[PDB]
């Protein structure tokens, strides 16, 4: 997992990886919110969600109003499970696309990030002379040596 | 005017103020879903989901738990409100849904949702009484009734739970 990110030039700049994280975090946000919400009305039967969906009680109403008063909008007892479903599903769906794009369409995600303007500028930590630019070019990694050389001479 | 509440003032987004007793009228945290269907909830095979335990001999107390029947119920004002006569159980997901309380110093028996009871020492030891922190022993007399004693409707569930829910705001208030 680490070497894959190293090989393809830092997976943080893969936008589908970034999305997959947004849904992964959102799944923890939603289940924290929803778990806490249903336990906060469980003494009024809020955990009997199928009844609250088919025959709305005060436990469903209080759950809707808490979030409406908190953040200005709310789900229903049924539709919060759709938000839950999609956030979980979109975690692995966007993840899969990001992997399929990697090494097929983009080989260096940080440079793709530079191209599309994702990369914040920092002051240069070092500057190379033209002579160093040729000296410090490496070589791509090849095969291991298949012999044990003697240096007897 | 029967209207349960009036605006605190004419500005947008002002609170409402209850006219009568908010616990009885059902205002604020004492309110219930008034349009809720007035029918019993049903199991998959169509029997009544919530019934007194004496009506289904399948159910029994787990061995080494206390049976709460016959214990006194201690209300928010430390008065003895009554004693547990019966348990009501959920037959779809086996648990105790309500205690039924024979009222002390009164004729009537009332339901008490177990979410509002707690054991002394949270059940670990003692277990010689029940605590109802949310309402006074006087207010136990006004807990809503079920139309029958063998079944409870979804509306009656909402009404009863809403009564104990409101207590934490209105039990110790002159707003009655
Ligand atoms: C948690 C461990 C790390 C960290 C690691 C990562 C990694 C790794 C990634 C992110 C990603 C994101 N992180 Mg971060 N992040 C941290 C701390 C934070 C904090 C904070 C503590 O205040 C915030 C607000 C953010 C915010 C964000 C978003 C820009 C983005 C999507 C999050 C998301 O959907 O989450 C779940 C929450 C929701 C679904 C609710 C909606 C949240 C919205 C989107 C937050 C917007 C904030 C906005 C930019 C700033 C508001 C203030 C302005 C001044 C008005 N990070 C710490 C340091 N974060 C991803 C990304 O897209 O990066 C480019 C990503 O790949
Ligand atoms: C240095 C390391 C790299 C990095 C490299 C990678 C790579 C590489 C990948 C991810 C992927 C993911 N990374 Mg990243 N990641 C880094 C930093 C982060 C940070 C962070 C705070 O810094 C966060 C929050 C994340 C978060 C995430 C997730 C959003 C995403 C995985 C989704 C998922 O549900 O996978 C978990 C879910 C699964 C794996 C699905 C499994 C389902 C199957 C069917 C289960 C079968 C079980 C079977 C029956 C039994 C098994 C038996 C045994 C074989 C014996 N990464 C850095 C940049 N990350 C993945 C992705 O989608 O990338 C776009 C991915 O491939
Ligand atoms: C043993 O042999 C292997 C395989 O050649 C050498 O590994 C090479 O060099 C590494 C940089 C690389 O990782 C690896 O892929 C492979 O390219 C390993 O270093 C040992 O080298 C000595 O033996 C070499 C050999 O192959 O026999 C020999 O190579 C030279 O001689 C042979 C035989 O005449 C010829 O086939 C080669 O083409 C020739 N190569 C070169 C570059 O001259 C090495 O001699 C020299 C001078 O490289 C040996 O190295 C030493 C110091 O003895
Ligand atoms: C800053 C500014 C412009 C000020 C102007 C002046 C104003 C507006 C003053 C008024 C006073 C105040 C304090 C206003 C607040 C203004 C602010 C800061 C608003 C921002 C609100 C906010 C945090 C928005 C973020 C929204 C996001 C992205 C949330 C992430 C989670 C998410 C995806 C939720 C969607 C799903 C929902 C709706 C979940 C809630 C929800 C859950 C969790 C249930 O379990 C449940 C169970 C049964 C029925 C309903 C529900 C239900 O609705
Ligand atoms: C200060 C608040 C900021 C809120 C937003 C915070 C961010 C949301 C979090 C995570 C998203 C992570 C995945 C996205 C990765 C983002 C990086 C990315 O790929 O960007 C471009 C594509 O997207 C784009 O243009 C389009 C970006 C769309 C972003 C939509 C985010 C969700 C909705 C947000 C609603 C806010 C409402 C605020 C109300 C108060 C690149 O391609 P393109 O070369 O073509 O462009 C270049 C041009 O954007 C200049 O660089
Ligand atoms: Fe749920």
């Amino acid at each position: 997992t680490s070497a894959f990110s190293i090989r393809y030039g830092n997976l943080y700049y893969n936008p589908f990886h970034a999305l997959s994280i947004a849904f992964l975090y959102g799944s923890a946000v939603l289940f924290a919110m929803h778990g806490a919400t249903i336990l906060a009305v469980a003494r009024m039967g809020g955990e009997r969600e199928i009844e609250q969906i088919t025959d709305r009680g005060t436990a469903a109403e209080r759950s809707m109003l808490f979030w409406r008063w908190c953040m200005g909008f709310n789900a229903t007892m049924e539709s919060i499970h759709r938000w839950a479903w999609w956030f979980a599903v979109l975690t692995t769906f966007t993840g899969g696309i990001g992997i399929l794009l990697t090494g097929t369409v983009v080989d260096n995600w940080y440079l793709w990030g530079v191209k599309h303007g994702l990369v914040a500028p920092y002051p240069a930590q070092n500057q190379l002379t033209p002579e160093q630019q040729d000296l410090l070019r490496g070589r791509y990694q090849g095969t291991a040596p298949d012999s044990f050389p003697s240096y007897v001479v | 005017s029967d209207v349960k509440f009036v605006p605190a003032d004419n500005y947008n987004g002002s609170p409402i103020i209850p006219t009568g007793n908010p616990m009885i009228d059902g205002v604020g945290p004492a309110s219930w879903a008034e349009d809720r269907r007035d029918e019993p909830d049903l199991t998959y095979h169509g029997s009544h989901k919530i019934v007194p335990m004496r009506l289904d001999p399948t159910f029994s107390i787990a061995k080494g738990d206390p049976d709460p029947r016959g214990l006194p119920v201690i209300a928010a004002d430390k008065q003895v409100a009554g004693t547990v006569v019966e348990l009501w159980v959920n037959r779809s997901e086996p648990q105790v849904s309500y205690y039924e309380v024979q009222l002390a110093s009164g004729e009537r028996r009332v339901l008490l949702p177990t979410g509002y009871v707690q054991w002394p020492n949270f059940g670990l030891w003692g277990n010689d009484k029940l605590l109802v922190k949310s309402i006074t022993a006087a207010q136990f007399a006004n807990v809503p009734a079920t139309k029958r004693d063998d079944q409870i409707t979804l509306l009656e569930e909402d009404k009863i739970c809403a009564y104990y829910a409101g207590g934490h705001m209105y039990a110790f208030a002159e707003r009655s």
